[PDB]
């Protein structure tokens, strides 16, 4: 009825309705990051997402 | 009228493994605590002639 990851995660679900097997990935996630010239010159900024 | 001879034994050679869950489970080692036979083990054999 279920998988599970060796991350001792659900990975994988059957659908009880049409007996499928679907595969889960959970919502995008990211690391954010922010780059300055320093306060005593400017404020024009660049954003990295890692 | 049957005739009736005392058991005979055999040995457990590795078999009686059995799914301990309902879960999907691959490319993975992991372990359990459950009743399980014994490998390498006198077990009772029997037979009608």
């Amino acid at each position: 009825q279920f998988g599970r990851d060796i991350a001792d995660t659900t990975d994988a679900v059957r659908d009880p309705q049409t007996l499928e097997i679907l595969d889960i990935t959970p919502c995008s996630f990211g690391g954010v990051s922010v780059i300055t010239p320093g306060t005593n010159t400017s404020n024009q900024v660049a954003v990295l997402y890692q | 009228t049957r005739t009736q001879l005392p058991p005979a034994y055999t040995n457990s050679f590795t078999r009686g493994v059995y799914y301990p869950d309902k879960v999907f489970r691959s490319s993975v080692l992991h372990s359990t605590q459950d009743l399980f036979l014994p490998f390498f083990s006198n077990v009772t054999w029997f037979h009608a002639i």
